């Protein structure tokens, strides 16, 4: 199959900035009988199905702002938004149209850039109720960072554990640009109450060591 | 054994 | 007026198939092949065939073989997909799309089918309050939470104070732990002001007809 290749994944950008994203075919995409590469843009928000931008690598669609332009001309295609406005910020796709079966890229993801911040980090032990009930989660609340790319790891007693944990994260937040993350470590009662020292470790690019927030369940 | 939108997506070749 | 109305959202258990659908109006039903597309999610699109809607031809991406089967009825202008044998891998956004007037990019397409493979049945969160611990003040912000554990199917609704707490509050996506939602989220008010004045989690989860409240209470 014909491979697509975006990147990068992901982009920060500033309104009123030229941004550049690169889509490269394995294969060439050009059809000599037209004169044109077998290629098209989408773009995508949120909850919405695809909308086409640009067709034989160089067409806007009708309706589609001139600030979009397509270019290149055989493997190396690049998406071009002269100057970026808010209302861009979407999931872009490419896709060839050569040959079956249809093939598109991962997509280039543009973000709103903003100066990076640390998480404020909180721990929370399981709630009576849920011990009650015979379950324990201990969550941990990492709030308000940027970027997006961040990790976190839990520690009992003294030891990592990758099991009982999901993690979930917010999109970008519509007025301040960060990225907010919840982690729930799931145990059981039986279990959560054999140990005492419960710790959740944030590593992030603005920090070279982790931030720590842990409690003792006996205090 | 005629080409259409099902065997190929270039409108060009369709018999 | 070209529209692609797709049918609704479809909760399936796993190894049993779904039959969904994709009308085509405002154009010349058979003029035009229909194409679906798989949107994992947050992912990338996979197309997964096209079906001939003259001549009812097929031919799927080797991918869904076995997987998907395209059918269409001429006289309704709709097409068909049938998805087989379901398994988790299955839960997606499925789209029917069609060409503009020349090779196939995709001019149109429909709103998408979302399609959930689940054996669970309907169940209500339990509603757990969080009360801080010391770290959970940074400067003069105190953090509070709200688990919300154990939930089908989406979607509940969290608020604070019924509504009235709504800035510095952080609800986070529902993702499936064996085979339920779970959802929490934090609040963050100033230090001095609680629990003097009371933040209380107020959660529904109507598919199970529950609405319950819990008051954030000290540790003590």
């Amino acid at each position: 199959d014909i491979v697509m290749s975006q990147s990068p994944s992901s982009l920060a950008v500033s309104v009123g900035e030229k941004v550049s994203m690169s889509c490269k075919s394995s294969q060439s995409l050009f059809y000599s009988s037209y004169q044109k590469d077998l290629l098209a843009w989408y773009q995508q928000k949120p909850g919405q199905s695809p909308k086409l931008l640009i067709y034989w690598a160089s067409t806007r669609e009708s309706g589609v702002p001139d600030r979009f332009t397509g270019s290149g001309s055989g493997t190396d295609f690049t998406l071009t938004i002269s100057s970026v406005k808010a209302e861009d910020l979407a999931v872009y796709f490419c896709q060839q149209y050569y040959t079956y079966p249809l093939t598109f890229g991962a997509g280039t993801k543009l973000e709103l850039k903003r100066a990076d911040a640390a998480p404020t980090v909180s721990i929370f032990p399981p709630s009576s109720e849920q011990l009650t009930s015979g379950g324990a989660s201990v969550v941990c609340f990492l709030n308000n960072f940027y970027p997006k790319d961040i990790n976190v790891k839990w520690k009992i007693d003294g030891s990592e554990r990758q099991n009982g944990v999901l993690n979930s994260w917010t999109d970008q937040d519509s007025k301040d640009s960060t990225y907010s993350m919840s982690s729930t470590l799931t145990l059981t009662k039986d279990e959560y109450e054999r140990h005492n020292s419960y710790t959740c470790e944030a590593t992030h690019k603005t920090s070279t060591s982790p931030i720590v927030k842990s409690f003792n369940r006996n205090e | 054994s005629l080409l259409t939108e099902v065997e190929t997506p270039i409108r060009n070749e369709w018999g | 007026q070209v529209q692609l109305q797709q049918s609704g959202p479809e909760v399936v258990r796993p190894g049993v198939s779904v039959r969904i659908s994709c009308k085509g109006s405002g154009y010349t039903f058979t003029d035009y092949a229909m194409h679906w597309v798989k949107q994992s999610h947050a992912k990338s699109l996979d197309w997964i065939g096209v079906i001939g809607t003259d001549n009812g031809n097929t031919n799927y991406n080797q991918k869904f073989k076995g997987k998907a089967t395209m059918t269409v009825d001429k006289s309704s202008n709709t097409a068909y997909m049938e998805l087989g044998r379901l398994t988790s891998e299955d839960s997606a956004i499925y789209y029917c799309a069609r060409r503009d007037r020349d090779d196939v990019w995709f001019a149109y397409w429909g709103q998408g089918t979302l399609v959930t493979v689940s054996a669970a049945k309907t169940t209500a969160p339990s509603v757990y309050p969080l009360a801080p611990v010391c770290g959970d003040t940074t400067g003069s912000s105190v953090t509070l939470g709200c688990l919300v554990k154990g939930y089908f199917p989406e979607p509940v609704t969290l608020t604070w104070n019924s509504g009235s707490l709504s800035s510095g509050v952080h609800t986070f996506p529902a993702v499936l732990q064996s085979d339920l939602y779970t959802l929490s989220s934090s609040v963050t008010v100033t230090s001095s002001t609680w629990p003097s004045q009371s933040i209380t989690c107020n959660v529904a989860h109507p598919a199970s007809s529950t609405k319950v409240d819990k008051k954030i209470e000290p540790r003590g």
